[PDB]
């Protein structure tokens, strides 16, 4: 538990989150995976052949990056389980999966499946106790504070803009074509 | 000398030898660049469990 659990924010390109609470997502990284090309000649030198974050940010020239999620779709479902992972691991998250009433996004127009698959994830593998997921605009109407609003919202590959009211938006209202500067 | 009695050749003064008179790495401190030292063993010590 009953203590500040972590908003996770989308992103085809880069996926952010946050301990609750505060005012700015704790950890935000981009949405790729890094692995190496070479021999590894020297033994006991940098190896795991994964690299996210620092390592990712770092060995540019020296991995191989893979996003996968696109157009705001995850296919390469493992590989945003391993960056889930990423999110779990102590320079992050320090806790489990069965500790908090974590929150995540989701942009509308989309199958449930991809919803259901996350759920299966993150409560058949994951023992999470609660894990909530929402749009991408009512964080906005509470960052804006105002109710009768025109949300647009420039994603890491994706654009859709939709008029809310009170936080009440039309299910017809909705614009959206995946694309960004990519 | 028992055999060179019967030499009629013999002619003393002058020696059997020939010895006359007797009269008896900037690639280290270069200072372009750095270098490295030897410590074998510390080196070992310091890849110690670095193995596969
Ligand atoms: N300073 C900048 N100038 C121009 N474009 C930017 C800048 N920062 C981010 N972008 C673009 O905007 C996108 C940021 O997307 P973001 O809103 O984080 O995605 P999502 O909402 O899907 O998480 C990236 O695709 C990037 O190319």
């Amino acid at each position: 538990i009953a203590n500040q659990p972590v908003v996770i924010d989308n992103g085809s390109g880069v996926i952010k989150a946050g301990f609750a609470g505060d005012q700015i997502p704790k950890y935000c990284f981009p949405n790729y995976v890094g692995r190496p090309k070479h021999v590894r000649v020297m033994a006991g030198a940098l190896e795991g052949d994964i690299f996210i974050g620092p390592k990712a940010e770092e060995h540019r020239g020296l991995l191989s990056i893979r996003y996968p999620m696109e157009h705001g779709i995850v296919k390469d479902w493992n590989d945003m389980e391993r960056i889930w992972q990423y999110v779990y691991s102590k320079d992050q998250l320090q806790t489990f999966s069965e500790e908090h009433p974590v929150l995540l996004t989701e942009a509308p127009l989309n199958p449930r499946k991809n919803r259901e698959r996350a759920a299966e994830v993150f409560f058949e593998t994951f023992n999470v106790p609660a894990l909530f997921i929402s749009m991408q605009a009512v964080l906005s109407l509470y960052a804006t504070g105002r109710t009768t609003g025109v949300v647009l919202d420039s994603g890491d590959g994706v654009t859709h803009a939709v008029p809310i009211y009170e936080g009440f938006a039309m299910p017809h209202s909705i614009m959206r074509i995946d694309i960004a500067g990519r | 000398d028992p055999k060179y009695a019967d030499l009629p050749g013999i002619a003393r003064n002058e020696p059997d030898v020939y010895e006359t008179s007797d009269l008896p790495q900037e690639e280290l401190t270069s200072t372009s660049v750095e270098h490295i030292i030897v410590n074998p063993n510390a080196a070992y010590d310091k890849f110690k469990d670095k193995r596969v």
